[PDB]
C-alpha cells in the first residue's frame, strides 16, 4: 500500500507539471504565430503603399516629359 | 487560507467597485482601511485576513488587483472615497482600451501590460501564508474583458498550475449592450478560457435588469443598480471564506460539489429575497419561504428554465437568522417536488452551508435590510439555453464574416472562430450527454 | 487623453470646418479668444479630445487649415472664431487647383504636402494617446479632393495603426455648375474606399432639397446648407467629446459601424428640421428614421441597414427613448439585416445643442447608400464615354487607365452593397 501512496502523490505532481507545459506551449505558439500574422499584416499593407509612391512618381514623371512643348 | 480577487475592464472594475464597498460595510473596515474592532495590529489570521491584508499603522488592505486598459473607470477609484483602502500599485491601467476587440485585448493591446500585472499579483502572493485561488471579474462582451482576462488566466495556469480560478462573468444583454461584436467576443473567451476556470458564475445582465425592475421598482435600472444586487451573490459566496463559522463552505468544498465534470463548471445563481423597503416592512419572510424562491425562474441571474433541464448539483448558502432545523425542513420539501428534477447519477444533490452574520445594504441602497437570505448555485443543464442563444448569434454574423476583419487586422486567423465555435458546439452537446438518464 | 486631430482641406473644407469650431466652441463654453466661459463642469470632461491646453488656461483647437489658394486663409482668420486657431497651423498655397483633380493629389498638393505633415507630426507628438484623424473637404473640388485624399494615404503611412475619419462633400448640379465634378468625386471615392475607415457622406442634393423643400428657402445659399451640416456634425462627434460609453471614441464606432472594411460610408440623418416660420420623443424618433431627414440623397427604404448608430440630446426619459427605438426596429423590421443581431446602438447625452430641447442625430450604414454611388457613376461615364475634359487631368500625368479603374471600383462598391442587401440569414 505505501508504493501505492507514493505512486498516488507523484501522478497527482506528474498531473500539475504537464498542466502547466500545456499551458506554457499552447500560449507561446499561439503569440508566436499571431505575431508573424501581424507582421504580415502590415509588412505587405506599406509594400502596398510603395506601389503606390513607384506610381505617383510615374505620374509626375510623364508630366515633365510632356512639357517638352 | 487566503484568495486574491481580480478585476477586469470596466465591469470588473466597477463590480469590484461594489463588492470591495460591502465587503468593508460587513467588516466594519472604514473608507481610510481602520478598523477598530480588531486588536491584532499589522497581521492575524482572523477570518477576514483571507480577503484583507495588514499593516502596522492598523490599515486593511483588500488582496484585490484592479486592471484596465484604459484609465477613465480606475480613475474614479483613485478618487472615490475609497481610494485610501488600496496601494497605488494595486491599480493598474493602460492608456488605449481594447474597442470591443478580443484581439486587441489579448494579442496586440493586453500584451503590452500583462507581465506588469502578474508582476503584481506576484507581489500579493509572496504576502501569503496559504493561497487557495483566484477571484477574477469581468465581462464577456468587452475587448478588455474577453482579450485580456483569456490571456491572463493562461498566464496564471502557468505561474500557479492547478491552483483554484474562480470567475465572475457578465453574459451580454442587448439592454445595455455598447458593442455589435459581443457574440464573437463571447465565444471566444469562453472558448481559450473553458479549460483554465474550475468553476465560472455567469451574470446575465437581462435577467438582473428584470429583476431590478420587477422587485425593487426601479423603472430604468443602471449599472450602480445591477453591480449592488451583484455584489450581494458574491458577498453571499465569499462569506463563508470572510466570516468565522462552523457550518462553513471553502473554495475546495463548493467547487468538489458544484462542478460534476471539468467543462460542467457553469451554475447560475439565485438570490432570495430581493425586495423593497416599502414591501419588506411589515413583511418578514421564512427559511422555506427564500429556500422555494431559488427554485422559482424568475429569480434566476441567467435568463434560462430550469424546470426544463436537470438539476445536478445544488449550493444553498444561508446567512442570517438561520437555524438547522429549518434548513433542513426547506430542503426536505424541495426533495419531495416532482417540479425539481435531479439527474440520476446524482442522489445527494444539495450542498449546504450556514453563516450567521446578516445581510448589509450600503447606504442609500434599494435592496431592504433583511434578516435571513439565501444563494443557491445550482448546476443545472438549463444553463446550455445561454450558450445556445449567443451561440446562434455567432453563427449569424461568422455566416458573412462580418466584422471579422477587424480580428483579422490584429493579428488572428479564422480557425480560431471555427475553433472556438467547435468548442461550444461540444460544450453544448456535453450538457444535453449529462443531462440523459443512465443505462 | 483620446486626442482627435482636424484637419480642413479647400473651401469646403474650411467653410463648413470653420461652422464646426463655431458650434462646438459654443457648445464647450470656449469664446473667440480662447477662454472658458461656461457653468457646468461637464463641459471640460472631455475638453481634450478637440482642444490643446495652452498656458493662461486657453484652449486652442488641434485643427490644421489648407488650401491651394491662399485667399481662404484670410476668410477664417477673418471669421468669428478666427483668432482662436493657431496660426502656424496654417499652410496655404499659391494659385489655386481650378476644380482638377490631379493637380491636387499629384502636381501642386503634392508639393505643399509634407509642409502639412510637418504640422501633423507637432500636433500629433504633444498627445497623450491619439485616436486618429478627421479630414473635412469635398469630393467636387480639387483640392479638398485631390489633396485630401493624397493627404489621407500620408497619414496612414505614417500612423497606420490610427483611425482615419472624414466628412465628405458630395457634388450636385443643384449646387455648383462645374462640369467635371462627377470626375473628381469618382477619383476620391476609389482613395476614400482604401485609405478610410468611416466616412460620413454630406451630399449637397440632400441639402438643398432640404433647405429647399422643408425648411422653404427659394434660394439657398452655403450658409444655409452649412448651417444643416454644422448640426449633423455636432451630432455625430457628440459621443466623442461628452461622458458616455456608447461609441466614446472613434475606434469603437468603427467597429460598431463597419461589418466590411470597404462598405464605411455612413448616411447622417438630424432631427428636428422646423421652418423658422413654424416635441416629443416618439416624434424625434420617427423623423430621424424618415428620408426626408437624411443628409445623404437616398431613400433608406429602398435598402437595408447593416448597422445604425443613434444619439438623442437633453433632457428626456430614457424608458422612453428605449421603447421607441424597440418600436420602431420591429415596426420596420424588414429594412434591418437579420445577420447582424442586435445592430441598432442608442447613446444619450444630456447637453442638448443650442437653439433645442431636444435633438437626434441618425448614423446609418445603409445599402442604400448605392443611389448616390449610381447617380456620380451616371454623370461620371455620361462624360467618359466622351472624354470630355479629359485634357486636364492627362496633361498632369495621369493616364485614361486611373479613370476607368476608380469608376470600375466605386461599380463593385455599389455591387457589393447589393450582394449583403440581397443576403439571408438561411
Ligand atoms: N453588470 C455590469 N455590466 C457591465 C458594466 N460595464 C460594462 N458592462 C458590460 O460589459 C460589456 C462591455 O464590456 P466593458 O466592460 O464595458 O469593456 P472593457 O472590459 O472595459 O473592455 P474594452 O471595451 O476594450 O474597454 C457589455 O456587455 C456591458 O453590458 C457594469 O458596470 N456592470
Ligand atoms: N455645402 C457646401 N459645399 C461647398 C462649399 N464650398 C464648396 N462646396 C462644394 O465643393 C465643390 C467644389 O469644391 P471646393 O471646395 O470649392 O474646391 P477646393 O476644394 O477649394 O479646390 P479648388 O477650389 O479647386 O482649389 C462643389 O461641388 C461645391 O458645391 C461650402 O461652403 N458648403
Ligand atoms: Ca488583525
Ligand atoms: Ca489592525
Ligand atoms: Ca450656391
Ligand atoms: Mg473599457
Ligand atoms: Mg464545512
Ligand atoms: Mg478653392
Amino acid at each position: 500500500k505505501r508504493e501505492h501512496e507514493r505512486e498516488v502523490i507523484q501522478k497527482a505532481i506528474e498531473e500539475n507539471n504537464n498542466f502547466i507545459k500545456m499551458a506554457k506551449e499552447k500560449l507561446a505558439q499561439k503569440m508566436e504565430s499571431n505575431k508573424e500574422n501581424r507582421e504580415a499584416h502590415l509588412a505587405a499593407m506599406l509594400e502596398r503603399l510603395q506601389e503606390k509612391d513607384k506610381h505617383a512618381e510615374e505620374v509626375r514623371k510623364n508630366k515633365e516629359l510632356k512639357e517638352e512643348a | 487560507r487566503e484568495c486574491i480577487s481580480i478585476h477586469v475592464g470596466q465591469a470588473g472594475v466597477q463590480i469590484g467597485n461594489a463588492c470591495w464597498e460591502l465587503y468593508c460595510l460587513e467588516h466594519g473596515i472604514q473608507p481610510d482601511g481602520q478598523m477598530p474592532s480588531d486588536k491584532t495590529i499589522g497581521g492575524g489570521d482572523d477570518s477576514f485576513n483571507t480577503f484583507f491584508s495588514e499593516t502596522g499603522a492598523g490599515k486593511h488592505v483588500p488582496r484585490a488587483v484592479f486592471v484596465d486598459l484604459e484609465p477613465t473607470v480606475i480613475d474614479e477609484v483613485r478618487t472615490g472615497t475609497y481610494r485610501q483602502l488600496f496601494h497605488p500599485e494595486q491599480l493598474i491601467t493602460g492608456k488605449e482600451d481594447a474597442a470591443n476587440n478580443y484581439a486587441r485585448g489579448h494579442y496586440t493591446i493586453g500584451k503590452e501590460i500583462i507581465d506588469l500585472v502578474l508582476d503584481r499579483i506576484r507581489k500579493l502572493a509572496d504576502q501569503c501564508t496559504g493561497l487557495q485561488g483566484f477571484l477574477v471579474f469581468h465581462s464577456f462582451g468587452g475587448g478588455t474583458g474577453s482579450g485580456f482576462t483569456s490571456l491572463l488566466m493562461e498566464r496564471l495556469s502557468v505561474d500557479y498550475g492547478k491552483k483554484s480560478k474562480l470567475e465572475f462573468s457578465i453574459y451580454p444583454a442587448p439592454q445595455v449592450s455598447t458593442a455589435v461584436v459581443e457574440p464573437y467576443n463571447s465565444i471566444l473567451t469562453t472558448h481559450t478560457t473553458l479549460e483554465h476556470s474550475d468553476c465560472a458564475f455567469m451574470v446575465d445582465n437581462e435577467a438582473i435588469y428584470d429583476i431590478c425592475r420587477r422587485n425593487l421598482d426601479i423603472e430604468r435600472p443602471t449599472y450602480t443598480n445591477l453591480n449592488r444586487l451583484i455584489s450581494q451573490i458574491v458577498s453571499s459566496i465569499t462569506a463563508s471564506l470572510r466570516f468565522d463559522g462552523a457550518l462553513n463552505v471553502d473554495l475546495t468544498e463548493f467547487q468538489t460539489n458544484l462542478v460534476p465534470y471539468p467543462r460542467i463548471h457553469f451554475p447560475l445563481a439565485t438570490y432570495a429575497p430581493v425586495i423593497s423597503a416599502e414591501k419588506a416592512y411589515h413583511e418578514q419572510l421564512s427559511v422555506a419561504e427564500i429556500t422555494n424562491a431559488c427554485f422559482e425562474p424568475a429569480n434566476q441571474m441567467v435568463k434560462c428554465d430550469p424546470r426544463h433541464g436537470k438539476y445536478m448539483a445544488c449550493c444553498l448558502l444561508y446567512r442570517g437568522d438561520v437555524v438547522p432545523k429549518d434548513v433542513n425542513a426547506a430542503i426536505a420539501t424541495i426533495k419531495t417536488k416532482r417540479s425539481i428534477q435531479f439527474v440520476d447519477w446524482c442522489p445527494t444533490g444539495f450542498k449546504v452551508g450556514i453563516n450567521y452574520q446578516p445581510p448589509t445594504v450600503v447606504p442609500g441602497g434599494d435592496l431592504a435590510k433583511v434578516q435571513r437570505a439565501v444563494c443557491m448555485l445550482s448546476n443545472t443543464t438549463a444553463i446550455a439555453e445561454a450558450w445556445a442563444r449567443l451561440d446562434h448569434k455567432f453563427d449569424l454574423m461568422y455566416a458573412k464574416r462580418a466584422f471579422v476583419h477587424w480580428y483579422v487586422g490584429e493579428g488572428m486567423e479564422e480557425g480560431e472562430f471555427s475553433e472556438a465555435r467547435e468548442d461550444m458546439a461540444a460544450l453544448e452537446k456535453d450538457y444535453e450527454e449529462v443531462g440523459v438518464d443512465s443505462v | 487623453m483620446r486626442e482627435i486631430v482636424h484637419i480642413q482641406a479647400g473651401q469646403c473644407g474650411n467653410q463648413i470646418g470653420a461652422k464646426f469650431w463655431e458650434v462646438i466652441s459654443d457648445e464647450h463654453g470656449i469664446d473667440p479668444t480662447g477662454s472658458y466661459h461656461g457653468d457646468s463642469d461637464l463641459q471640460l470632461e472631455r475638453i481634450n479630445v478637440y482642444y490643446n491646453e495652452a498656458t493662461g488656461n486657453k484652449y486652442v483647437p488641434r485643427a490644421i487649415l489648407v488650401d491651394l489658394e491662399p485667399g481662404t486663409m484670410d476668410s477664417v482668420r477673418s471669421g468669428p472664431f478666427g483668432q482662436i486657431f493657431r496660426p502656424d497651423n496654417f499652410v496655404f498655397g499659391q494659385s489655386g487647383a481650378g476644380n482638377n483633380w490631379a493637380k491636387g493629389h499629384y502636381t501642386e498638393g503634392a508639393e505643399l504636402v509634407d509642409s502639412v505633415l510637418d504640422v501633423v507630426r507637432k500636433e500629433s507628438e504633444s498627445c497623450d494617446c491619439l485616436q486618429g484623424f478627421q479630414l473635412t473637404h469635398s469630393l467636387g473640388g480639387g483640392t479638398g479632393s485631390g489633396m485630401g485624399t493624397l493627404l489621407i494615404s500620408k497619414i496612414r503611412e505614417e500612423y497606420p495603426d490610427r483611425i482615419m475619419n472624414t466628412f465628405s462633400v458630395m457634388p450636385s448640379p443643384k449646387v455648383s455648375d462645374t462640369v467635371v465634378e462627377p470626375y473628381n468625386a469618382t477619383l476620391s471615392v476609389h482613395q476614400l474606399v482604401e485609405n478610410t475607415d468611416e466616412t460620413y457622406c454630406i451630399d449637397n442634393e440632400a441639402l438643398y432639397d432640404i433647405c429647399f423643400r422643408t425648411l422653404k428657402l427659394t434660394t439657398p445659399t452655403y450658409g444655409d446648407l452649412n448651417h444643416l451640416v454644422s448640426a449633423t456634425m455636432s451630432g455625430v462627434t457628440t459621443c466623442l467629446r461628452f461622458p458616455g460609453q456608447l461609441n466614446a471614441d472613434l475606434r469603437k464606432l468603427a467597429v460598431n459601424m463597419v461589418p466590411f472594411p470597404r462598405l464605411h460610408f455612413f448616411m447622417p440623418g438630424f432631427a428636428p428640421l422646423t421652418s423658422r416660420g413654424s416635441l416629443t420623443v416618439p416624434e424625434l424618433t420617427q423623423q430621424m428614421f424618415d428620408s426626408k431627414n437624411m443628409m445623404a440623397a437616398c431613400d433608406p427604404r429602398h435598402g437595408r441597414y447593416l448597422t445604425v448608430a443613434a444619439i438623442f440630446r437633453g433632457r428626456m426619459s430614457m424608458k422612453e427613448v428605449d421603447e421607441q427605438m424597440l418600436n420602431v426596429q420591429n415596426k420596420n423590421s424588414s429594412y434591418f439585416v437579420e445577420w447582424i443581431p442586435n445592430n441598432v446602438k442608442t447613446a444619450v447625452c444630456d447637453i442638448p445643442p443650442r437653439g433645442l430641447k431636444m435633438s437626434a442625430t441618425f448614423i446609418g450604414n445603409s445599402t442604400a447608400i448605392q443611389e448616390l454611388f449610381k447617380r456620380i457613376s451616371e454623370q461620371f461615364t455620361a462624360m467618359f464615354r466622351r472624354k470630355a475634359f479629359l485634357h486636364w487631368y492627362t496633361g498632369e500625368g495621369m493616364d485614361e487607365m486611373e479613370f476607368t479603374e476608380a469608376e470600375s471600383n466605386m461599380n463593385d462598391l455599389v455591387s457589393e452593397y447589393q450582394q449583403y442587401q440581397d443576403a439571408t440569414a438561411d
